[PDB]
């Protein structure tokens, strides 16, 4: 019943906890659907109350509100923009310093979904000061929080060259290069994901990846037994090889040609074609 | 490689 959504939004002002939790679950439920469902939640006026609940001292209420905002931020760019225009970003950035790992994880989920939108939505994340907090979380001992910070930084690095350069200017490259030494393979995969998105920009952004010293580690990861890590390193290297001759020359000087020509005989047909295309990009001019 | 975005929905 469409009449239930305004009543659900009305229950967001309820002094009772279980009424509040029930309405937040329904909103989080509806926002689990398509954009049409998320649009009905927004049109019911749920965003202003949801943003206010980000200041709740109750741990369970803050988690349910973050999960509802997270799911709404998984919609279209204009629905992500409604989340931005409702004022959610300053609270999410503040929540990036919370000692509660459950709260911090959910705040990272919402920020990552917002950063999954267009360049206008990614720039709002940048302008709210999310980057230096995200870069700081790359030093977290929690492997789960570390993955969430990599997911958020990768989505920000999925925008235009201006958004990619903001990630570089925030000092994310030295932490990403060091994460290539991680024995944890799912963290190592997310770091390659972020580096590949950064290396997909212009020659300035590609040279910044080279200047951070990422090439020796990327070349070594071409010998990884994990074919997912092997491919991600191959994708990151081929993005770097797409740059100018100075960029291709650094890839060759890192010894990538020997491994790339070997990977043409790899047992995976997909890897063979990517190694072949990387060698094509390495032809100068 | 292209630039890859990732959205996630919660089930709880």
């Amino acid at each position: 019943p469409g009449s239930e959504l305004p009543q659900m939004v009305q229950q967001l002002n309820s002094p009772d906890q279980q009424e509040l939790q029930s309405a937040l679950w329904k909103l989080r439920n509806i926002a689990s659907g398509g954009n049409e469902q998320i649009q009905a939640v927004i049109d019911a006026g749920a965003l202003p109350a949801l943003v206010q609940l980000l200041s709740s001292p109750n741990e369970q209420i803050l988690s349910s509100a973050l999960g509802a905002l997270s799911n709404i931020a998984s919609g279209g760019n204009e629905q992500i923009q409604a989340v931005i225009d409702a004022g959610a970003l300053p609270a999410l950035v503040q929540l990036l310093s919370s000692p509660n790992e459950q709260i911090l994880q959910l705040a990272l989920w919402a920020l990552s979904n917002i950063a999954s939108g267009g360049n206008e939505q990614i720039q709002a994340v940048i302008d709210a000061g999310a980057l230096p907090a995200l870069v700081q979380l790359l030093s977290s001992p929690n492997e789960q929080i570390l993955q969430e910070a990599l997911w958020a930084l990768s989505n920000i690095a999925s925008g235009g060259n201006e958004q990619i350069q903001a990630v570089i200017d925030a000092g994310a490259l030295p932490a990403l290069v060091q994460l290539l030494s991680s024995p944890n393979e799912q963290i190592l995969q997310e770091a390659l994901w972020a580096l590949s998105n950064i290396a997909s920009g212009g020659n300035e952004q590609i040279q910044a990846v080279i200047d951070a010293g990422a090439l020796p580690a990327l070349v070594q990861l071409l010998s990884s037994p994990n074919e997912q890590i092997l491919q991600e390193a191959l994708w990151a290297l081929s993005n770097i090889a797409s740059g100018g001759n100075e960029q291709k020359q650094a890839v060759k000087e890192a010894g990538a040609l020997e491994k790339l020509e070997q990977l043409q005989s790899h047992e995976n047909e997909k890897i063979q074609k990517e190694a072949q295309e990387a060698l094509e990009k390495l032809q100068s001019h | 490689k292209r630039k890859r975005k990732r959205k996630r929905k919660l089930s709880f």
